[PDB]
């Protein structure tokens, strides 16, 4: 109902509002007597700097660090200082045999990252037929994961497959 | 119709299933043949001509995804079927030379882009070649300069086909026209 | 509805997973069936609910030995 | 600013032939000075191309690559025995200069400093000219009865900057291994991979 007052205060939108003290500010000043409006030590200070400049992104090794006792992280020779940050290596130790380590090369956290790429793929996994069945049997199971996470998807469906190698 | 064909393709490629959380026990070989030999069939029914827009809805759909793995997977039984003389290479590459490239922006699907351009470098070609190299020229450019450090070998992977084919310029394709084709690119000198 | 079934679990391979252990009626494995089928249900339709808003990792589990 | 000219001219060729007769003949119009002018003119205009992105403009041509032989080959002459007895430089060598950076010796004193900066360059985070630039410049470093980057083993970068360039192809995994002292097995294994 009240909509004179509110169109009409509408009507003033350029930068010239400013009677809006002369005629507000008398009325508060009458009814409203607070002497305390900001007068409290306080500075706007927005940002000063803020950057890692120390480590990886903390969110990947927060949440690897952890995972079970099974796996082991290390480094290789750094070849991904600033944009991949983690080059990892890991050795599944559990009551089953062991394999080839992965590459664990991970992007940005949107996470499309198929992280390892079995550089060594070709010999290391033709030297036997068990493996090789065992890695064909991954390179399936692997397909049907809907935007895996290298982190914890992609590892946990490998240790899956290695401990079912035994078939 | 054209959905037809998208839907079968789909049904033949889509594998879309429960979470899998039970542990169940019960493809590179099987189901890529199977898939391979169902498109094959569907190519020898009907739609040659409109194949062009057709395939383009193929590379269309194999972009709709995200898992680099299935892309790459995609990408391998298109490989075959063309090595296998089925599918010439000239439709496929003029296809997929365009509209689809994402520069610079899925570093996954364009490597496996360029990797399968590679492959497919020998790709016996008429006059009608040129094109083709002003297109990879002309999204070649629009790279900027500082872009990043870590994507390096991802971008050779450009670096390398049109290295291979400048090369092979000498005995695998017409010289000159490959040279004509490099004057929309330098002017007498534009960096 | 009648959907597909495919019968998607580990059939029939869960008498060689029992046999290949290192440990009247063997019912057991029907119980133990139902038991990771009720138990696991909830936990994977909160998953597939969440996978709308952000990270999908599917199939975590609390250090293994939780069997949880 | 005679350097800084001298390659402003330079980059303006835009094709192989003739950046390389320019640079060819610029070596041979830059001798009579060579030791310190060339020592002055690398450390201004290869901190004054790889500081900005601005400059990174310009490096990004084969006139760098040529720029980068021209800076190995003065380096290279500069390092080994010269007398450089002239008329307009006999009477015009007194100056003084710290550049702000085994021994203490200018020439030397320049080569770690120009080092350390190739190194530096070699960073990541961004990488369009300069990593290829850098790359000329090894490659062009390669060279017989050579003795640059002597990388003395007592608290020196050369180490872990050629870690960094093998990590980038024998080439500086040759040159670190001056005596294979165990500092230079570190580097071979890395190079191994």
């Amino acid at each position: 109902q009240p909509l004179l007052d509110a169109v009409l205060a509408n009507i003033r939108s350029p930068v010239f509002n400013h009677s809006l003290y002369r005629t507000f500010v008398p009325a508060m000043t009458a009814i409203h007597g607070p002497p305390i409006t900001a007068p409290v030590v306080c500075t706007r200070k927005r940002r000063l700097e803020d950057d890692e400049r120390q480590s990886i992104p903390s969110v990947l090794q927060g949440e690897v660090a952890r995972l079970d006792p099974k796996f082991l992280v290390n480094l290789d020779p750094s070849h991904c200082s600033n944009n991949g940050t983690v080059h990892l290596i890991c050795k599944l130790d559990d009551k089953d045999l062991p394999s080839v380590p992965p590459l664990e090369l991970s992007v940005p956290a949107d996470y499309p990252a198929q992280s390892p790429l079995w550089i060594d793929r070709q010999w290391q996994y033709d030297a036997n037929p068990f493996l090789q069945s065992v890695h064909r049997c991954m390179t399936s199971r692997l397909l049907q994961l809907p935007d895996k996470h290298s982190v914890t998807a992609l590892l946990n469906t490998w240790a899956q497959s290695v401990h079912q190698a035994c078939l | 119709m054209e959905t037809q064909l998208q839907s079968i393709f789909e049904e033949v490629v889509k594998t879309e299933v429960i979470e899998e959380a039970f542990p169940g026990m019960f493809d590179e070989k099987t189901k890529l043949i199977s898939c391979l030999g169902a498109f094959r069939q569907f190519w020898g029914g009907l739609s040659q001509e409109s194949h062009e827009q057709c395939i383009q809805w193929i590379v269309k759909f194999i972009h709709g995804q995200h898992s680099p793995k299935r892309i790459s997977f995609l990408y391998d039984c298109l490989a075959m079927a063309v090595e296998t003389g089925l599918l010439p290479p000239r439709l496929v590459c003029e296809s997929l030379i365009n509209s689809d490239t994402l520069e610079w922006e899925r570093t996954q699907l364009w490597a496996l882009t360029f990797k399968l351009v590679r492959k497919i470098i020998g790709g016996v070609d008429y006059k009608g070649v040129r094109d083709l190299l002003k297109v990879i020229l002309e999204k070649i450019l629009t790279i900027p300069n500082t872009v990043s450090s870590a994507v390096v070998q991802q971008l050779l992977a450009a670096r390398e086909v049109i290295a291979y084919i400048l090369e092979r310029n000498a005995c695998l394709l017409p010289a000159y026209f490959a040279v004509t084709e490099i004057r929309k690119l330098y002017p007498e000198g534009k960096l | 509805a009648m959907a597909l079934l495919l019968q998607q679990f580990k059939e029939n391979i869960q008498d060689l997973v029992f046999r290949t252990k290192t440990g009247c009626a063997f019912n057991k494995v029907l119980a133990h069936f139902v038991a990771m089928c009720d138990t696991n249900m909830p936990f994977v339709g909160l998953r597939l609910e969440l996978s709308n808003l952000e990270i999908p990792h599917q199939g975590v589990q609390v250090e293994g030995d939780g069997f949880s | 600013w005679f350097c800084n000219n001298l390659i402003k001219e330079l980059l303006k060729e835009t094709r192989k032939e003739h950046t390389l007769r320019a640079v060819e003949l610029l070596y041979s119009i830059f001798c009579l000075d060579m030791q310190q002018v060339t020592l002055v003119l690398l450390g201004h205009i290869l901190p004054g191309l790889l500081t900005d992105s601005s400059k990174w403009h310009s490096l990004m041509d084969p006139p760098g690559t040529a720029l980068a032989k021209l800076a190995v080959w003065c380096a290279l002459s500069s390092y080994s025995s010269h007398k450089g007895q002239a008329s307009t430089r006999q009477k015009k060598r007194h100056r003084e200069d710290i550049e702000d950076y085994n021994m203490r010796d200018p020439l030397n004193r320049v080569l770690a400093n120009l080092f350390l900066l190739i190194s530096s360059i070699l960073g990541s985070r961004t990488a369009g000219p300069h990593t290829q630039f850098v790359q000329w410049f090894m490659e062009e470093c390669v060279d017989c009865l050579e003795q640059g980057g002597r990388g003395s083993v007592l608290q020196f970068m050369p180490f872990t900057t050629v870690s960094e360039l093998v990590k980038v192809s024998p080439k500086v995994v040759l040159a670190i291994t001056d005596l294979s002292l165990p500092l230079g097995r570190q580097v071979a294994a890395k190079a191994i991979a």
